RNA sequence: AUUAGAGGUCUUGGGGCCGAAACGAUCUCAACCUAUUCUCAAACUUUAAAUGGGUAAGAAGCCCGGCUCGCUGGUGUGGAGCCGGGCGUGGAAUGCGAGUGCCUAGUGGGCCACUUUUGGUAAGCAGAACUGGCGCUGCGGGAUGAACCGAACGCCGGGU
RNA sequence: GCUCUGAAUGUCAAAGUGAAGAAAUUCAAUGAAGCGCGGGUAAACGGCGGGAGUAACUAUGACUCUCUUAAGGUAGCCAA
RNA sequence: GCCAGGUGGGGAGUUUGACUGGGGCGGUACACCUGUCAAACGGUAACGCAGGUGUCCUAAGGCGAGCUCAGGGAGGACAGAAACCUCCCGUGGAGCAGAAGGGCAAAAGCUCGCUUGAUCUUGAUUUUCAGUACGAAUACAGACCGUGAAAGCGGGGCCUCACGAUCCUUCUGACCUUUUGGGUUUUAAGCAGGAGGUGUCAGAAAAGUUACCACAGGGAUAACUGGCUUGUGGCGGCCAAGCGUUCAUAGCGACGUCGCUUUUUGAUCCUUCGAUGUCGGCUCUUCCUAUCAUUGUGAAGCAGAAUUCACCAAGCGUUG
RNA sequence: GUCUACGGCCAUACCACCCUGAACGCGCCCGAUCUCGUCUGAUCUCGGAAGCUAAGCAGGGUCGGGCCUGGUUAGUACUUGGAUGGGAGACCGCCUGGGAAUACCGGGUGCUGUAGGCUU
RNA sequence: CGCGGGGUGGAGCAGCCUGGUAGCUCGUCGGGCUCAUAACCCGAAGGUCGUCGGUUCAAAUCCGGCCCCCGCAACCA
RNA sequence: CACAUGUUCC
RNA sequence: CGCGGGGUGGAGCAGCCUGGUAGCUCGUCGGGCUCAUAACCCGAAGGUCGUCGGUUCAAAUCCGGCCCCCGCAACCA
């Protein structure tokens, strides 16, 4: 079928996206990017729980993809079938090549599009979840559980924030009082003091 | 619905035309072609007449570009010529004539060449170009600046042109867009030219409005009604018009006055208020809100 | 390309603008007594072959037109060549095209 | 290999600045060039004509000739090895007044001042300019407060 | 290029639902729009470095006075070119004698490494950029060694 | 490829003929063989098809349709 | 006998490109252009990537004038998603012959009017660069013109590509020079500018075959080992969704992922072309363990029997 | 104070909406005989002066959008030079110097030359 | 490159010549005939005569240039 | 000038 | 694999080369002739040019992707 890992691991080549001079690239083999209750509010899923990567290196489509399901199985035995909300934050965008043979050996050796991959820094957030801090242990088993589906080595770390925003949970539900932030959705919305007063009318009555 | 196009996005992205372009002042494209000097001149100034004819006035001057902005050597105005005869119809071809004529025979005055360069002193409406005098400064030359008009035969900024030629300005031009030059057969007869000059084509239909209709005839000249000028002395008011100018093109500024020092204008609001005002427009929001509670 | 068959420019005899009656060059017949042709000749008279190399790797697939100028006053008679860039198809003064009607 | 295009690699190079694209401010015409004018060419793409070469953008010579549009530059170009003052022809749209040259002409007033001036009051005032010295000895007074501690703030995983 | 929900309106459409029917209502499902939200670009970009590339740092410079011009012209105007005169604290640091002309051999297979970098799964692979090496070069060290580290060499004594 | 036929003839060389010119020269008419044209010849060199449908269950296709070439491999023979 | 034409591999002479991850086949990276590569001056390679060229244009050239585009919204008989009319919004989301990039809004676009600066002629300069040509281009100067009221603008196409030496031929140019002892006239030869072309694009006039072969050389270069590499082949882990009636792990094990090996094939071209004898079998010795059997043991979905999984282990066997 | 004509810089000047504009001015506006041009005196050209600041324009306003300028982001990212530094690698730390950009939070909202008015 | 002869109704061809005439055949449409496709006979439509210029009272016709096609003949950038 | 064929228990 | 050719009513094929506008044979269907079927006669339906996207006033035709099919090559050791 398809190499192994170790062929594509380093982030080697220029980023080489799908794009008008790449053309004919196979699709990725991972499609969903959210699930479990994503048609959840802000309020009842303050956990989040996150794989940080710590190496600079690329995370093929497929692995994506089994990491996905990995994750996404445990977390239905273990948190029921709507009490989380999985997030793939990695974008399969860079195509890898591949010099297919069948002799010409290395002459006119620019491959064709093989696969795609995700190049992840270090530091960077490759997956989160979200659900009620209750199942705290139950997310750093699911994404325990996930790791072994990725080359490299990466961290699980329970975020300060509050579920998928970028507003720690210290800090969140009084912003929520004086209404500087006002649920919508999956997030919230920041309102700062700069729009037309008529807005703040709008939200005070 | 449908896509806001001035959005955020419209704003970043959008860049404004030069202001004299935005307030539809200025072409640039011509200007750029009149003003600016060949670069091996070195500060020799290119002058250029400005004419502007306005709803109740016509300004003439000449200028030469510098960095910091046009400079005006001298200036001609039409709301000027009530001082030389010319009463009422301050805007009409003949009118335009006399503000070139003054114009000119104001700067030759300046530069202490009015005795030279006469120009046509009995006007005639042909074709004529003023030749510098070897042994003489050489005659003053400029180029017309028509600015956004139009210029169609019988524009009137080609009768300030005809004024300022006959006064002894050396102006490159044509005699094809002058009122007189027959379009179909292609030639120019300097009488009927010689015609609008002395508004002798404004006179006629004072006549015309005699026999057809007075009341109307009322509507359309009234301050002529006013001034008493009549199409009979109009020929000879601007005769008298002209060598009252060239006796004395010399421009007396108005005394300027100390005035009470008020203002008319509204002040710009500081932000101490601009801010406060926020403050009472939310505690009155507030205080009208419990009311109704 | 479309070229009228009369041009008013310089004309170097009457030493400026004239009209000008175009029409397209030729070749003339190759001389029998010209200096190349006749030591051609005494070059390939006897035995040896052919001496002299013949063309054969022909590439280009046009010529540079050549107008022949010639000036209509009743007695300069003065003619001139003047080039154009490579061009196919090539005519002289027909159907001088209309800016927006039906087409069929 | 590249081609040999004049405008080649200059996409960037010879494009307007952001939101300055449309007219050329009138300025730039009316500015006079003296010979010996030392000048700094910069290519402007909304005048094709007389663009100089990309070679020559951001390169600064002196004006030697004047010609009605256009004035003649002598710039020096390294070609391997050895530097060529060439002579170049660039219209004046892509041509600026360099001020390289104008703070040693300041420079020279204040000399050519500082020269006549304390010559009769006989006060040597020192006219070369002198690198950036070690600073003086002086004393930094702690009056009331007390220097604050500072320490290495501990390690917190930030993702 | 691209993920996700929100708030909108029939702006339209998809099965309908009580509507003969009706933008009237009804739950809708969609696209559509408005705010947000996740993720990117060698052949995208508002911004935007470090390193880098020009030029300047005086006597061939400044400052007065006068002539020449067929060039340029409201105007001994503009510019240029000529003469004459006056100014030396030699106008940043550091280093160092420079300039210039003939004749001219060999060479025109290169290779290696740090960093940057293209193709390739990769290679003691193929191809570049910058500098330094090896080649042309021994010596101390790395057991061994074209290239690494130290250091470059007349023949010797002492020291380090 | 080979061969056969020919003023019914398109092309063609030298020479010759005529015309123009001071002459070199130029132009014209004429112009053999050979090609062109038209027959013959494969124990001359050589060549000798494609796609669909169709019979009492299936299978197969005697049959039919169509496209096609100078002919579409006949009698025989074969994993030689 | 001497000329002329046809035929003439019977015979003679000669040729039968280059680049190139060996050569051939295929391509054109052989002359050019755009973006990228390219590491923020410039320069910079590969049979690197995405493309383009051997043209087209009497206006699609040159002025001037007046206009404003793509798209969308709301309307208006036939009329609908789309015919035409009107208003509004509209920074270019259009258009400018073509590839791409840049540039452009009272224009460089669109529509008209008049036109031939796409003309004649010296030098200078830029680009490639040896700082040589050609090509292309930029500033001038002298003319002759076009256009516009005029300032001006224009010697081709908004800019970056669209092209060609000597020799020969041809045409044009002058009250032109020579044509030989002088003169006249044809002729010829000069001088100057165009054109007829060399695409292998700084420019020979050019088909094969050789297993009958030859010579000079080449490890600069292939066919074998060896070396680096390990895609491919082979072998083994990790996670555990599942399989295994039940029960993840007795035995297995998807989606993924980490390695090892050099008994597979490739990739490469370092060594050898003044030669290292290039397939198999036969013979014979030794070594490896990734263990088929045998010794000693652990585990089974091991009752016995048989058979599976694993451990120490290569001592001894593995045939006709 | 402010305007007109011609400008320089070309949003601190733009855009949306609202308010107020003395005097002069700019305009709207009134006409088509002549000049000139349109399918149409709407535009353009021309001749005027009854009316009006409604609009343009000018000024001001908006917890306005944009723009301009700071802070923050942050000595972070990146980076020059250096080491017989770490790590199987990928990469990272240190030494020596240089040093950003969003989000988020402030402030600002045209200056000005020549000539001529008005407020006498 | 030179010589020759071709280009015409949709299709082929005549007429070109010693200039004023554009016909025929097939195909297309109608009538008649036959048992009917056919066959048979008539009627209707179907040509800037390759294009352009000149000449002529009058050319598709004479003359010239251009383009295409065929045959033969030629070949120093 | 051409023009094939046949359902049949009674 | 890399190269080439091809895809047009039910069947088999033109038209593409070089741009406008879809045809041929057969079959199918309907009505007639016949006692009936076939043959024959009259009449009609049927593809939208593999698919997706471009250039163009206009594309079965010119250009690119995709799918399917066929042919050729794939040598020297």
């Amino acid at each position: 079928g398809r190499r192994p890992a170790r062929c594509y691991r380093y982030c080697k080549n220029k980023p080489y996206p799908k794009s008008r001079f790449c053309r004919g690239v196979p699709d990725a083999k991972i499609r969903i990017f959210d699930l479990g209750r994503k048609k959840a509010k802000v309020d009842e899923f303050p956990l989040c729980g996150h794989m940080v990567s710590d190496e600079y290196e690329q995370l093929s489509s497929e692995a994506l993809e089994a990491a996905r399901i990995c994750a996404n199985k445990y977390m239905v035995k273990s948190c029921g079938k709507d009490g989380f909300h999985i997030r793939v934050r990695l974008h399969p965008f860079h195509v890898i090549r591949i010099n297919k043979m069948l002799q010409t050996g290395m002459r006119g050796a620019f491959g064709k599009p093989q696969g795609t991959v995700a190049r992840v820094h270090i530091g960077q957030v490759i997956m989160s979840i979200r659900t009620k801090l209750q199942n705290k242990e139950h997310v750093v088993e699911a994404l325990r559980r996930a790791k072994f589906k990725f080359p490299g080595r990466q961290k699980i770390h329970i975020s300060k924030k509050w579920g998928f925003t970028k507003f720690n949970a210290d800090e969140f539900e009084d912003m929520v009082a004086e209404k500087r932030l006002i649920p919508d959705g999956c997030g919230v919305k920041y309102i700062p003091n700069r729009g037309p007063l008529d807005k703040w009318r709008a939200l005070h009555s | 619905f449908v896509k806001v196009v001035k959005n955020k996005a419209y704003f970043k992205r959008y860049q404004v035309k030069f202001r004299r372009r935005r307030e539809g002042k200025t072409d640039y494209y011509a200007r750029k072609r009149l003003v600016i000097q060949d670069k091996n001149k070195y500060n020799t100034p290119k002058y250029r007449m400005i004419v502007r004819v306005t709803n109740r006035d016509i300004i003439c001057q000449i200028a030469y570009a510098r960095i910091e902005g046009d400079m005006i050597v001298c200036a001609a105005y039409a709301h000027e010529l009530p001082k030389y005869g010319v009463k009422v119809g301050l805007t009409n071809y003949a009118a335009a004539y006399c503000t070139g004529l003054l114009l000119a025979r104001r700067l030759l005055n300046r530069f202490g060449m009015d005795k030279i360069y006469e120009g046509q002193v009995e006007v005639t409406g042909d074709e004529y170009n003023v030749e510098s005098i070897d042994g003489q400064p050489g005659a003053f030359t400029c180029y017309l600046d028509a600015g956004l008009a139009r210029t169609t035969t019988g524009n009137k900024v080609f009768g300030a042109l005809k004024g300022a030629v006959d006064g002894g300005l050396s102006i490159p031009h044509s005699t094809k867009r002058f009122p007189g030059y027959d379009s179909e057969s292609k030639e120019f007869n300097a009488e009927v030219h010689r015609k609008h000059i002395m508004g002798q084509n404004v006179a006629d239909y004072m006549r015309y409005l005699m026999e057809e209709d007075e009341d109307a005839y009322k509507k359309q000249f009234s301050q002529y009604i006013k001034n008493n000028v009549t199409p009979d002395m109009m020929e000879e008011m601007y005769k008298k018009a002209h060598a009252a100018i060239r006796e004395n093109p010399v421009y007396e500024k108005k005394p300027k006055r100390e005035v009470k020092k008020k203002r008319w204008n509204r002040p710009k609001m500081s932000l101490a208020q601009k801010k406060d005002r926020v403050a009472q427009k939310k505690a009155s929001f507030l205080r009208a809100q419990e009311r109704a509670a | 390309v479309n070229v009228p068959k009369t041009r008013r420019t310089f004309c170097k005899k009457c030493g400026k603008h004239q009209p000008h009656k175009v029409t397209q060059y030729k070749k003339g017949k190759d001389s029998l007594y010209a200096q190349g042709k006749r030591r051609y000749d005494r070059k390939q008279s006897g035995y040896g072959g052919q001496t002299k190399p013949i063309f054969r790797k022909k590439a280009k697939t046009t010529k540079k037109i050549v107008l022949r100028l010639e000036c209509v006053e009743p007695n300069c008679r003065s003619k001139r060549m003047l080039a154009i860039k490579r061009c196919k198809h090539f005519e002289l003064g027909g159907d001088k095209k209309r800016k927006g009607q039906v087409i069929q | 290999t590249n081609t040999k295009g004049k405008r080649r690699g200059t996409r960037y190079m010879f494009s307007r600045p952001f939101r300055k694209h449309g007219v050329v401010p009138l300025a730039t015409y009316m500015r006079i060039y003296k010979k010996g004018d030392i000048v700094d060419i910069k290519g402007m793409g909304t005048v094709q004509k007389g663009m100089p070469h990309k070679c020559y953008h951001g390169k600064t010579g002196r004006v030697y000739n004047v010609t009605q549009h256009a004035v003649g530059i002598v710039v020096n170009k390294q070609v391997k090895g050895k530097i060529l003052a060439k002579r170049i022809n660039v219209r004046i749209e892509h041509i600026k007044h360099s001020k390289s040259r104008d703070s040693f002409l300041k420079r020279v007033k204040e000399n050519d001042q500082k020269k006549k001036e304390a010559k009769e009051k006989g006060t040597w005032v020192q006219l070369k300019r002198q690198p950036a010295p070690p600073r003086e000895a002086h004393f930094v007074r702690t009056n009331g407060k007390e220097p604050e501690l500072l320490e290495p703030i501990p390690y917190e995983f930030m993702a």
